[PDB]
C-alpha cells in the first residue's frame, strides 16, 4: 500500500472541492470577455499602414528623387 | 477606520497591532473579537495583494484563502491560553507583517485618507 | 515687418498677461468662471502667438534683444540697478517650451477640476506659476534672476498645498518651502561674492569677463579657495536643489498631491529645468571650474540610475512619474557635463513635451478612477479611456526612449559625448547604462496595468460608467477640450522637435550663437563614426531588445495561454533568425 | 463635489 | 585643397562679422566654404521639411559639395576616424606597416569582436 | 443659482443612498454565501444568527459587502450590526456609499 | 434612448467599431475573405480545390476521441500517463538549437557576440523560465511490471528524447513547501504549466518529476496494484 | 436617481484633545 | 598650478597626440608612395 | 435540456453577470465604445505610427547599427547599351579602372590632407 | 539561477521606498529639529542663559 | 481538474440530435456536385485558415449523435481535408458564449459568416476544444429533450462557470 499517483491526486481533488464558491459567485464579473482585450487586438495598424504607404509614396514622388 | 498610521509619531508595535487590530491595545478584546479581527485583517491583505496585484492569479488566491480559513477556524474553537493558538497569532502577525506595504492604497472614504477634509462644510450657525 | 523684428512684442503681450493674471485676482469677484477663463485665455493665446512668431528669428538667425524698463534699486553707495530682460537663444529655449506647455495645460484645466468649487483659484495660480518661471529665463541681470528664483519657489508653494484645509499637504508643502529657502541662500551668497569681485550685476558683461578672475582666490578663515570653484560651487549647489538630484531630491515626490495641471508644468520644464537653466545662463564660469567638471557627471548619473530604477517599481502613476523625471533631470545634467550645449536644449524640449503630455493623460485617469492613483485598482481601462490609452500609449513610447522614437536621439546624443577621462568613470557610465533601460520598464508597467490588464477595480466605477441609458453620440469619460488640447500639444511638439533637430543635427550647421567659446570634438562621432563606437551602441541596443522581449514574453501568473505563449517566443526566434538570413544573403 | 451652501 | 571654396578668396574677419558665422563652425577650418553656402541659403530661404527631406540641398547644391568635402575632411581629422578604420580592419597589416605607432601601440580591439 | 437669501441645510430623509436598494443589493450578496441556506427566509428584522451566518462568515461577507458599496467600515461599527437593519441603515446613512 | 431622437447615434455608425470591438456578424462587404473566395472562380476550379483539400493538415493527425491508447514502450508494460501540448511545444523549442546555434555560427559576423550576450540571458531569465522545467519535464509515463519499474520518457538538449528506468520504492512525493522557498524564481516564471502540487522524486537519484497540468491520466494504470 | 441630503458635517469631525500638549513637543 | 590646470593639460597633451597620430598616418602614405614608385 | 436555445441564449447572457442587481440589471459590460474619443485616438495613433514609419525609412542608421547592413535591391543605369562591341568591351575597362583610381585616390587624398588648413 | 531573492516583496518594496533615503533623512532632521531647537534654544538659552 | 481517462464504447442505436440542412452529403465530391455545399465550403475557406495558422481549436460540426447507454456524442466534422468522425464523452462539454469563442485565439480573427451558429457555441474540456453548428439546421426536438440530457443531471455551477477563463 504505497502513495503513488493517485493517492496525492485524491487529496488534491479534495482540497480543489472544499473551496467556497462565494468568493467566485462574487468575482465572476471581473473576467466578462465582452468588457476586456488584449493591446494588440486593440491597436489595430491597417489603416494607418495605408495612410502610412500613401505618405511615403507622396514623399518618393517628391523628395525622394534627390536622394545622395 | 482612521487611517493615521503613519501621520503620528507611532513605533512599529503601534502600527502592527493596529494593522492587525483595530485598536493599540489588543489586551482588552475578548477571544472572538481578536479571532475575528485578525481573519479580517488577514483576509483584507491577501485581496490587497493576489486580487488587487501586480500579476494576479485567481486560482492561487482562491487557494491561500481556502487554507487561511481552515486555519482559522481552528484558532477560534482553541482555547486563549493555549500556546498552539499563540504561535497561529504570531504566524499570522508576521504575515501582516511581510506583506506590509509603505504605499498602501487608503480608501477615500476613510478619515485621515489623501483626499478627505478637502472642503470645509459651513454649519447653520 | 522690420518694425515687428526692430522692436519686439513678446514684451507687451508678456505685459498682459501678467496684468491679466493679476487683476483677475484681485478683480475676481467681477469675473465669473467664465469671466477668468475667458480673459486669461485671450492673454495666453496672444502671448503665445508673439512669441511663436519670434521664436523661428531668435533660434535660426541672430536676433537677441536687450530691454530696460527703468533704473530699479539703490544697491551700494551711487550705485543703482536696472530692471532688465535679455530675450536671447538660452531665454527663449525655455520660453517658448514653458508657454506651449501652459497653453495646453490652461486649456485642459478646466476640463479637470469640471465642477470643484475653486477653478479660478488654480487657473490664476497656474497663470501666476508661469509668469513666474518665464520672467525667471528672461532675466537680464542677477537682481532679476534672483526675483524669479523666489517668485518660482512661492508661486510654487501655493500649487501645492492648494487643498489649505489639510495640513497633510501643508507638511508636503512646507518641506519644497525649505529646501527653496535653502536654494536662496545659496543663490544670493554666490551673487553677492560676484558682486564684491567684480562690482556688477549684468549676466551678459560678467560672461565676459569672469576668464580675467580665474587665478584669484579668496580667504575664508583658514582657507585659501579658488574664485570660480567657490562661486561654481554655490551656483551648482542651489541648482542641484531646484533640479532635485540624488539626496536633494526628497522633496518632489512629496511635491504629488497637488493638482495634475500643476504637477504637469512643474515636473515638466519650468521649475525643476530651472537648475539646468543656470547652467545654460552661466556657461564660461561652469567651463572654467573643476568643481562643476568633477560634480556634474558623477551626481548626474547617480541621480539617473536612482531615477530610473525607483521610478520602475513605482505603483502610483504620479510617483512613476515624479522619479521619472528625477532620471532625466540627472540625465540633463550628464549632458551639460559633455559639453555640448545643443544636446541639453534637445534634452530638455523632448523631456518636457512628452512628460507633460503624459502627465495629462494620467490625470484623465485618475479622475476617472475617482482620486484613486494606484494601478494596483486599475484595469481594462481601454474600453472607457480609449483616447487616452492611444495618446499616452504615444506618448509613453516617446518617452522611454524606445527605439525608431524621437525620444531615441537625445539618448544616443548623450551616449555619443560622453567623456571617458574621469577618475569614478566605471561608475558613472554603470549608472548610465542601468538608467537608460528603465524607461522601458516603468513605460510598460503603466501602459499595461492601466490599460490592458485583468479588472482590478472596484465594481462602481465600471458599472455605472456603463449603463444602456448613457449610450448616445454625446457618451465620453472625458472631455472634448481635454482630447483636443492633448492632439494639439503632440502635433505642436513633434513640430518643435522636428524643427530643432534640423537647426542642429542637419549637415548644414543653422543654429544661432551660444556665446560660448568651448568646443570639443563630439560632434566628429556624430558626424564621422568609427567602428568600435557603432559596435559599443550596438550592445546598449541589444540589451534593450533583450528587457523588450522579457516584459513581453514572461509569464508571471497562470493562463489559459502559457502553452502558447512559450510557442509564440519560439516562433517569434526562428521567424527572426530567417527574416535576418533571407535579408542579408539570398534577395 | 456635490455643491453645499455658502 | 579641401579647405578652399569655389574662387579661391580668405574672408575678412568684418565679413566673417556681417554674415554671422557661427562660433561653433568659426572654430573649424571650413569657415571660407560655409559662408558662401549660407549666403546661397540667405538669398535663397527653404523651410526646415524642405531643409531636412532634400539631399541636393535644392538652389545650394553647387556651395554645398565644397562645404561637404571641407566637413568630411574636418571631422575625420578631428577624430582619426581614418587611421582608427584602417586599424580596425587587419590591424596586424597596420601595426606591419606602421601606419601610426603612438595610436598603435595603445590600440586593443574587444574580445566580442572577432578576439 | 442660489436666491441670495438666507438658506439654511436640508436633511430631507437622512438617507444618502435608497434605503430599498442598499436593502436587496445586501441580502442577495448575503444569499450568495454557501451556508446560508434560504433567501426567501431573510429579513430586515433577521439576526445573523437566524440565517446561519457564523462570526467568520459574517466578517468574509461584511468584506465583500464593502467591496460591493464602495466604502469601509470600521470594527467597532460591524461589532455593533445585530440584524440585517442595522447594516442597511448604517450604509445608507453613509456619505460614500454608491 | 437614442431612438426618440432624429439625429443620434446608430449601429450603422457603430460598424466601423468592429475591428476592435467583438460582436456577432451583421453583413458581409465586399473584401471579405468569404466573399472574395465565393465570388472568385479561379477558387472554383478543380486545381485550387484539389490544392487545398491535400494540403496544410491532414485528418489522421486529428484526435477522435476523448479516450487515447499510446504505443506500448516495450511489451508486458503498461500506460499511465502522457503529455498532449507542453511536450511538443518544449520540443520545438529544444530543437531550435539544432538550426539557429550553428546558423549563428556560420552566418552571423561576431558570433562572440551572440554567446557573450546568450550567457546573462539564459543564467538570469531563461534558465528558470524554460530549460530547467524541461529537463525535469515528464514527456511520458508508463510501468514495466517484470520489472516493478516506471520508464520515463524526457525530451533532452536538441530535442532529443531518451527514456529512464526508475525503482517504484524509490518514489516519493516531494511536498510544494519543501521546494518554493530554494526554487521560488523557477516557480515564479516558469512552473505555470506542470502541476506544483503532484511533484514526485526519485529518492535513490534525486530527479524530479513534473507532470503537465493538461495532461491524460489511464484510469487503468492509475489504479494498477503496482501502484496501488 | 436618489435626492441625496446635503453634505454632512460629519465631513469635519472636532478634535477633542484626551492629551496634554507638551511643551517639550512645541 | 592647481584646480582646473590639471584638465587643462591633460587636454593639452590629447591634442598634441592627436596632431602627431595625423601627422604620422601622412608620413605613412607618403613613405608607401615613394616606396611603390621605386618598383 | 443542456441543447434548448432558450436556456443555452440565457447561461451566454448570465456567466458574467452580476448577482447583486436587479433582473434586467445584471449586464456588466459596456456595449459600446465613445465614438468621438475613439476617433481622436485613431487620429493620433496614426500620427505616431506614421512618424515611427518615417523615422524607419529615412533614418536606418540603428538598422545598420543593431542588426548590420542588409543586402540592397539591384539599381543600375543601364545606359551603356548604347554601344556595342570592342567600343563597349573598351570603355567597360576604362570606367572600371576610373572606378577604382577614384576609390585609390579617395583614400590617399584623405590620408594626405591633414596638413591643410593649420 | 533557480532562486532569486529580489523578486521577493522586501526587495520590492525596498527599492520602491527609494532605497529608504527620505526616511532615513527625515529621522535625523527630526532629531537635529527636537534636539537643537526645543531643547538647546528655548530650555538652555532662555531658561539658563537668559 | 484532473483528466482521467474513461474507455467508452459505441451504441447501436444512436439518437440523432442535429442535422445540416447544406451539408447532407457523405464527402468531398458530393460536396462539390452541390452548389449551396460549394458556395458554404469556400465560405469556411477562412475558418480552417484561422483552425491551422492562427491555432485557435474550433471545429465544425455537421452531424450530432447521441449514445445514452455510455453517455457518449458522435459528432460529424468538416475540415479543409474531409470529413472526420469524433467521439465525445458528455461529462466534458459545456456551453459557451459567443465572446468567449473569439477571445480564446489572440490572433483577431476574420470577419465570420452568417450560417455558423453564434449562439450555440459548446466546449470540450478534456480536448479544449469548441464545436459550433450552423443557423440553416434541423435540431430533433424529441433527440435533445432525452431524459440523460436534461440540465438537472448535467449542470455544474464550478464546470460551467469557472472551468474556462479567459484572462
Ligand atoms: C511601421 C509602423 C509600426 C508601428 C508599430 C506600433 C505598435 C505595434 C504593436 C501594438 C501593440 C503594443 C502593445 C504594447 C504593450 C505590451 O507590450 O503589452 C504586453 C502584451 C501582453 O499581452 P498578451 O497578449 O496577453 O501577452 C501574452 C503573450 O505574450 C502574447 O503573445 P502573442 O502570441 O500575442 O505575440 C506574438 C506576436 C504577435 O504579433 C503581433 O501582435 C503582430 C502585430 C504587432 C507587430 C509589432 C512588430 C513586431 C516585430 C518587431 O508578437 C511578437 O512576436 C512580438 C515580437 C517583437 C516584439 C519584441 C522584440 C522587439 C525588438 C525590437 C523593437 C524595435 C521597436 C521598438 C518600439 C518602436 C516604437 C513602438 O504583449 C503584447 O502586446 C505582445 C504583442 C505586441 C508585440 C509588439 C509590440 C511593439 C512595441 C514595442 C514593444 C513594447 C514596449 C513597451 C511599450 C509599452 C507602452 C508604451
Ligand atoms: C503565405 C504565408 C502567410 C503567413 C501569414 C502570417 C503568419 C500567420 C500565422 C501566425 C500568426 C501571426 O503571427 O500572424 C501575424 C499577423 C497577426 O496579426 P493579427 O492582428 O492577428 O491579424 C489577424 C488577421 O490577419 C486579421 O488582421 P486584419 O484583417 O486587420 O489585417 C491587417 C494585417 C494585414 O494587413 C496589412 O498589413 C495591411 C497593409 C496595408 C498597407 C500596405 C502598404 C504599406 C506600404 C508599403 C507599400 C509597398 O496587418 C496587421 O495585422 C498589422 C500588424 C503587423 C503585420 C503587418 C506588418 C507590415 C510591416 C510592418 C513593418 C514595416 O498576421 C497578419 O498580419 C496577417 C498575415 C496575412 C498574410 C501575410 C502575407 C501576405 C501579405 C500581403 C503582401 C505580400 C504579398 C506576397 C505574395 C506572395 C509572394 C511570394
Ligand atoms: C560563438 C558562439 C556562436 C553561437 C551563439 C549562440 C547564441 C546566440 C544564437 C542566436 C540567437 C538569436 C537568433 C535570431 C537573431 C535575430 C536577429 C539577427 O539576426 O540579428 C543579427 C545579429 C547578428 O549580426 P552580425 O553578427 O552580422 O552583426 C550585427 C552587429 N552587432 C553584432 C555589432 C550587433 O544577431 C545578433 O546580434 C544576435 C546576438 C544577440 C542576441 C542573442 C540571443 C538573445 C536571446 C534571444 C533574443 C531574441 C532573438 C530573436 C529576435 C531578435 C530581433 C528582435
Ligand atoms: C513625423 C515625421 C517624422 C518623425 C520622426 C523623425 C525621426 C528622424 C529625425 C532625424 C533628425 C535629425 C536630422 O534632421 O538629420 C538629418 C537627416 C538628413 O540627412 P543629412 O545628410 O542632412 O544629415 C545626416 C547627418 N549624419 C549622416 C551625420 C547623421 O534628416 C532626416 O533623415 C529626416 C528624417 C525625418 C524627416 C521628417 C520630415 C517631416
Ligand atoms: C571648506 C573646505 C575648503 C577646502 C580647501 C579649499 C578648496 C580647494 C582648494 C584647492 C583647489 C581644488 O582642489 O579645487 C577643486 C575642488 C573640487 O574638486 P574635488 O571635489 O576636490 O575633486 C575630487 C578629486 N578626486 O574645489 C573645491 O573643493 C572647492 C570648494 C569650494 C566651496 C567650499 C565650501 C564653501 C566655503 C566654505
Ligand atoms: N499631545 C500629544 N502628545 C503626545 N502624543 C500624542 C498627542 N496627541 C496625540 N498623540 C498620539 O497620537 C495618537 C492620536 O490618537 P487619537 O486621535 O487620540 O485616536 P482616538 O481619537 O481614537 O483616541 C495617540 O495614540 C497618541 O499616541
Amino acid at each position: 500500500g504505497r502513495k503513488l499517483f493517485k493517492h496525492y491526486i485524491n487529496e488534491n481533488i479534495k482540497s480543489n472541492n472544499e473551496q467556497k464558491l462565494f468568493f467566485y459567485r462574487v468575482n465572476r464579473w471581473r473576467w466578462n470577455t465582452k468588457d476586456n482585450t488584449t493591446a494588440p487586438k486593440f491597436l489595430r495598424l491597417k489603416y494607418p499602414l495605408l495612410v502610412t504607404g500613401v505618405c511615403l509614396f507622396a514623399y518618393d514622388w517628391t523628395y525622394g528623387f534627390t536622394q545622395v | 477606520s482612521k487611517a493615521y498610521y503613519f501621520v503620528k509619531n507611532f513605533s512599529w508595535a503601534e502600527v502592527s497591532n493596529l494593522l492587525c487590530y483595530g485598536t493599540k491595545y489588543p489586551t482588552v478584546l475578548n477571544h472572538q473579537q481578536k479571532v475575528t479581527r485578525l481573519y479580517r485583517a488577514t483576509l483584507r491583505r491577501v485581496y490587497a495583494h493576489q486580487v488587487e496585484g501586480y500579476k494576479t492569479d485567481f486560482k492561487q488566491y482562491n487557494e491561500n484563502i481556502t487554507d487561511i480559513g481552515k486555519d482559522f477556524n481552528k484558532m477560534l474553537a482553541l482555547k486563549p491560553e493555549s500556546l498552539e493558538l499563540q504561535a497561529y497569532f504570531k504566524k499570522y502577525e508576521d504575515l501582516q507583517e511581510e506583506l506590509f506595504d509603505p504605499a498602501m492604497i487608503i480608501d477615500e472614504s476613510r478619515p485621515y485618507a489623501a483626499s478627505s477634509g478637502r472642503y470645509y462644510i459651513f454649519d447653520d450657525y | 515687418l522690420d518694425f515687428l523684428n526692430e522692436y519686439p512684442i513678446i514684451l507687451l503681450t508678456g505685459l498682459l498677461f501678467l496684468f491679466t493674471t493679476i487683476f483677475s485676482l484681485i478683480c475676481l469677484s467681477y469675473l465669473g468662471l467664465y469671466g477668468v477663463f475667458i480673459l486669461n485665455l485671450a492673454s495666453i493665446l496672444l502671448f503665445w502667438l508673439s512669441m511663436l512668431y519670434y521664436f523661428n528669428l531668435i533660434v535660426s538667425e541672430n536676433y537677441y534683444y536687450y530691454i530696460s524698463l527703468g533704473k530699479w534699486m539703490y544697491l551700494s553707495n551711487g550705485f543703482r540697478v536696472s530692471f532688465d530682460l535679455l530675450i536671447d537663444l538660452t531665454s527663449i529655449s525655455f520660453s517658448f517650451l514653458t508657454l506651449t506647455i501652459g497653453v495646453f495645460v490652461y486649456i485642459y484645466t478646466f476640463s479637470y477640476f469640471r465642477y470643484e468649487p475653486l477653478v479660478e483659484r488654480l487657473i490664476l495660480f497656474l497663470n501666476s506659476f508661469m509668469i513666474s518661471m518665464i520672467l525667471l529665463v528672461s532675466s537680464g541681470n542677477f537682481i532679476v534672476l534672483f526675483l524669479g528664483w523666489e517668485l518660482i519657489g512661492l508661486t510654487s508653494f501655493f500649487l501645492i498645498n492648494f487643498w489649505s484645509t489639510r495640513v497633510g499637504t501643508l507638511k508636503a508643502a512646507f518641506k519644497a518651502f525649505s529646501f527653496n529657502k535653502l536654494s536662496d541662500l545659496f543663490l544670493f551668497f554666490a551673487i553677492l561674492i560676484i558682486f564684491s569681485t567684480t562690482y556688477n550685476l549684468d549676466i551678459l558683461s560678467f560672461n565676459n569677463q569672469i576668464y580675467l578672475y580665474e587665478s584669484y582666490n579668496i580667504d575664508m578663515f583658514y582657507w585659501s579657495i579658488n574664485l570660480i570653484e567657490i562661486i561654481s560651487f554655490f551656483f551648482i549647489s542651489c541648482a542641484f536643489i531646484k533640479s532635485a538630484q540624488f539626496g536633494a531630491h526628497i522633496w518632489l515626490p512629496d511635491s504629488m498631491e497637488a493638482p495634475v495641471p500643476a504637477s504637469a508644468l512643474i515636473h515638466s520644464a519650468t521649475l525643476v529645468s530651472a537648475g539646468i537653466y543656470l547652467l545654460l545662463r552661466l556657461s564660461p564660469l561652469f567651463e572654467l571650474s573643476k568643481y562643476a567638471y568633477f560634480i556634474l557627471p558623477l551626481i548626474g548619473s547617480v541621480t539617473a540610475f536612482y531615477g530610473g530604477l525607483v521610478s520602475a517599481f513605482q505603483s502610483d502613476t504620479k510617483k512613476t512619474l515624479a522619479y521619472s523625471t528625477i532620471s532625466h533631470c540627472g540625465f540633463l545634467m550628464v549632458s551639460y557635463s559633455t559639453g555640448v550645449l545643443e544636446f541639453v536644449i534637445l534634452y530638455l524640449y523632448v523631456h518636457g513635451f512628452f512628460k507633460a503630455a503624459t502627465f495629462l493623460c494620467v490625470g484623465n485617469v485618475n479622475r476617472f478612477n475617482r482620486n484613486i492613483q494606484d494601478f494596483k485598482r486599475m484595469g481594462g481601462f481601454y474600453k472607457y479611456l480609449p483616447f487616452e490609452c492611444l495618446a499616452s500609449f504615444v506618448c509613453m513610447i516617446n518617452l522611454s526612449g524606445l527605439p525608431l522614437t524621437l525620444g531615441f536621439y537625445i539618448k544616443h546624443l548623450l551616449f555619443i559625448g560622453l567623456v571617458e577621462s574621469y577618475t569614478l568613470y566605471p561608475l558613472i557610465f554603470s549608472s548610465l547604462i542601468l538608467g537608460a533601460i528603465a524607461g522601458v520598464f516603468y513605460s510598460y508597467r503603466l501602459f499595461y496595468s492601466i490599460f490592458f490588464d485583468t479588472k482590478k477595480g472596484k465594481k462602481a466605477i465600471y458599472l455605472q460608467a456603463s449603463r444602456i441609458i448613457l449610450n448616445s453620440k454625446f457618451y465620453s469619460n472625458t472631455s472634448l477640450a481635454s482630447n483636443l488640447s492633448i492632439t494639439f500639444l503632440v502635433l505642436i511638439s513633434y513640430t518643435v522637435i522636428l524643427y530643432l533637430y534640423c537647426t542642429t543635427l542637419n549637415n548644414y550647421y543653422s543654429l544661432s550663437d551660444l556665446k560660448s567659446i568651448y568646443i570639443n570634438n563630439a560632434y566628429s562621432y556624430f558626424y564621422k563614426p568609427d567602428y568600435n563606437f557603432l559596435n559599443a551602441v550596438s550592445i546598449l541596443n541589444w540589451f534593450v531588445i533583450i528587457l523588450l522581449i522579457s516584459v513581453i514574453y514572461l509569464n508571471w501568473r497562470w493562463s489559459y495561454y502559457y502553452t502558447k505563449s512559450i510557442d509564440s517566443l519560439s516562433k517569434f526566434i526562428l521567424f527572426s533568425f530567417f527574416f535576418f538570413i533571407f535579408s542579408k544573403y539570398i534577395l | 463635489f456635490q455643491k453645499y451652501p455658502i | 585643397a579641401w579647405n578652399e571654396n569655389q574662387q579661391h578668396y580668405k574672408y575678412s574677419k568684418e565679413e566673417i562679422e556681417a554674415y554671422q558665422v557661427p562660433m561653433r563652425i568659426k572654430a573649424g577650418p571650413c569657415v571660407d566654404t560655409y559662408i558662401p553656402l549660407k549666403k546661397c541659403f540667405q538669398e535663397n530661404p527653404t523651410s526646415f521639411a524642405a531643409k531636412m527631406l532634400d539631399g541636393r540641398k535644392g538652389k545650394c547644391a553647387k556651395e554645398f559639395k565644397y562645404y561637404n568635402t571641407c566637413l568630411n575632411h574636418w571631422q575625420t581629422y578631428e577624430n582619426n576616424s581614418h587611421v582608427t578604420n584602417a586599424y580596425w580592419a587587419d590591424t596586424s597589416k597596420a601595426n606591419a606597416d606602421g601606419i601610426s605607432n603612438t595610436y598603435g601601440g595603445s590600440f586593443r580591439k574587444g574580445l566580442a569582436w572577432l578576439n | 443659482y442660489a436666491p441670495q437669501k438666507v438658506v439654511l441645510r436640508n436633511e430631507k430623509s437622512g438617507y444618502y443612498a435608497n434605503p430599498d436598494d442598499v436593502a436587496r443589493r445586501l441580502i442577495r450578496l448575503i444569499s450568495l454565501h454557501d451556508k446560508v441556506q434560504n433567501p426567501s427566509a431573510i429579513t430586515l428584522k433577521s439576526t445573523w444568527s437566524e440565517i446561519g451566518v457564523d462570526p467568520l462568515s459574517y466578517v468574509e461577507i461584511m468584506l465583500e459587502a464593502e467591496n460591493e458599496f464602495y466604502i469601509e467600515l470600521a470594527d467597532e461599527d460591524l461589532e455593533r450590526f445585530r440584524t440585517v437593519e442595522d447594516a442597511v441603515e448604517f450604509i445608507a446613512r453613509n456619505f460614500f456609499t454608491n | 434612448i437614442r431612438h426618440k431622437f432624429s439625429n443620434e447615434i446608430t449601429d450603422d455608425d457603430y460598424d466601423y467599431q468592429r475591428a476592435m470591438h467583438v460582436k456577432p456578424p451583421k453583413e458581409e462587404s465586399l473584401f471579405q475573405l468569404t466573399n472574395i473566395l465565393s465570388s472568385v472562380p479561379v477558387f472554383k476550379t478543380r486545381f485550387f480545390l484539389d490544392f487545398i483539400a491535400r494540403n496544410l493538415d491532414t485528418n489522421s493527425a486529428v484526435s477522435t476521441s476523448d479516450f487515447v491508447a499510446p504505443p506500448r514502450v516495450h511489451e508486458n508494460s503498461f500506460f499511465v500517463y502522457h503529455s498532449r501540448e507542453l511536450g511538443n511545444v518544449i520540443r520545438k523549442y529544444r530543437s531550435l538549437e539544432s538550426i539557429v546555434l550553428p546558423g549563428a555560427l556560420l552566418t552571423f559576423t561576431y558570433p562572440l557576440f551572440a554567446a557573450f550576450v546568450a550567457i546573462p540571458s539564459y543564467y538570469f531569465m531563461f534558465n528558470a523560465k524554460i530549460y530547467e522545467m524541461s529537463r525535469r519535464f515528464v514527456v511520458r509515463m508508463d510501468v514495466l511490471p517484470h520489472l516493478e519499474m516506471i520508464s520515463v520518457q524526457r525530451i533532452g538538449a536538441f530535442g532529443i528524447l531518451y527514456t529512464k528506468l526508475h525503482r517504484i520504492q524509490d518514489l516519493e512525493y516531494v511536498p510544494f513547501d519543501q521546494v518554493k522557498e530554494q526554487e521560488n524564481y523557477l516557480w515564479a516564471i516558469g512552473g505555470h504549466g506542470v502541476d506544483n502540487q503532484l511533484i514526485f522524486k526519485d529518492r535513490s537519484t534525486g530527479e524530479f518529476f513534473y507532470f503537465e497540468r493538461q495532461g491524460v491520466w489511464d484510469a487503468k494504470g492509475l489504479n494498477h496494484p503496482l501502484l496501488n | 436617481g436618489w435626492d441625496r441630503p446635503d453634505v454632512p458635517l460629519s465631513f469635519n469631525p472636532l478634535y477633542v484633545h484626551k492629551r496634554e500638549l507638551s511643551i517639550f513637543d512645541t | 598650478k592647481n584646480g582646473i590646470r590639471d584638465v587643462i593639460d591633460s587636454l593639452n597633451a590629447d591634442a598634441g597626440k592627436r596632431k602627431l597620430i595625423n601627422l604620422e598616418a601622412k608620413n605613412f602614405i607618403e613613405r608607401v608612395e615613394k616606396e611603390c614608385e621605386q618598383r | 435540456s443542456i441543447f434548448s436555445r432558450q436556456f443555452k441564449k440565457a447561461f451566454n447572457d448570465a456567466k458574467y453577470q452580476n448577482l447583486t442587481a436587479a433582473q434586467g440589471e445584471t449586464y456588466s459590460h459596456l456595449g459600446w465604445i465613445s465614438n468621438v474619443d475613439l476617433r481622436l485616438g485613431r487620429a493620433i495613433f496614426t500620427f505616431g505610427v506614421v512618424g515611427i514609419a518615417f523615422c524607419i525609412y529615412l533614418e536606418p542608421s540603428y538598422f545598420h547599427e543593431t542588426f548590420g547592413h542588409m543586402s540592397q535591391p539591384p539599381k543600375y543605369d543601364l545606359i551603356d547599351s548604347n554601344i556595342n562591341g570592342v567600343e563597349k568591351k573598351l570603355n567597360k575597362q576604362i570606367l572600371h579602372r576610373e572606378h577604382n583610381e577614384h576609390k585609390l585616390d579617395g583614400f590617399v587624398s584623405m590620408f594626405k590632407g591633414s596638413d591643410v588648413a593649420k | 539561477m533557480l532562486k532569486n531573492k529580489l523578486i521577493k516583496f522586501k526587495f520590492f518594496r525596498f527599492v520602491q521606498s527609494g532605497f529608504y533615503v527620505d526616511f532615513i533623512f527625515k529621522k535625523f532632521s527630526e532629531m537635529f529639529i527636537r534636539n537643537i531647537f526645543i531643547y538647546s534654544s528655548i530650555f538652555f538659552g532662555e531658561k539658563f542663559m537668559i | 481538474y484532473y483528466n482521467i481517462m474513461r474507455q467508452v464504447s459505441l451504441d447501436s442505436n444512436p439518437i440523432v440530435l442535429y442535422q445540416s440542412s447544406t451539408f447532407t452529403g457523405n464527402g468531398l465530391q458530393e460536396f462539390y456536385e452541390n452548389a449551396d455545399a460549394l458556395t458554404k465550403y469556400l465560405k469556411l475557406v477562412p475558418f480552417f485558415l484561422e483552425k491551422n495558422l492562427y491555432d485557435h481549436p474550433k471545429q465544425f460540426v455537421i452531424k450530432m449523435e447521441f449514445h445514452p447507454q455510455n453517455k457518449v456524442l458522435s459528432l460529424d466534422c468538416l475540415t479543409h481535408q474531409g470529413v472526420l468522425k469524433k467521439t465525445v464523452n458528455l461529462e466534458n462539454l459545456i456551453p459557451v458564449p459567443y465572446e468567449d469563442y473569439v477571445q480564446f485565439c489572440r490572433r483577431k480573427l476574420f470577419n465570420a459568416p452568417l450560417f455558423l451558429d453564434t449562439e450555440m457555441i459548446y466546449f470540450n474540456t478534456f480536448q479544449n476544444e469548441f464545436y459550433v453548428f450552423d443557423k440553416n439546421a434541423k435540431w430533433n426536438e424529441e433527440g435533445i429533450n432525452h431524459p440523460e440530457l436534461d440540465i438537472s443531471k448535467l449542470y455544474n455551477e464550478k464546470a460551467w462557470f469557472d472551468s474556462l477563463r479567459i484572462i
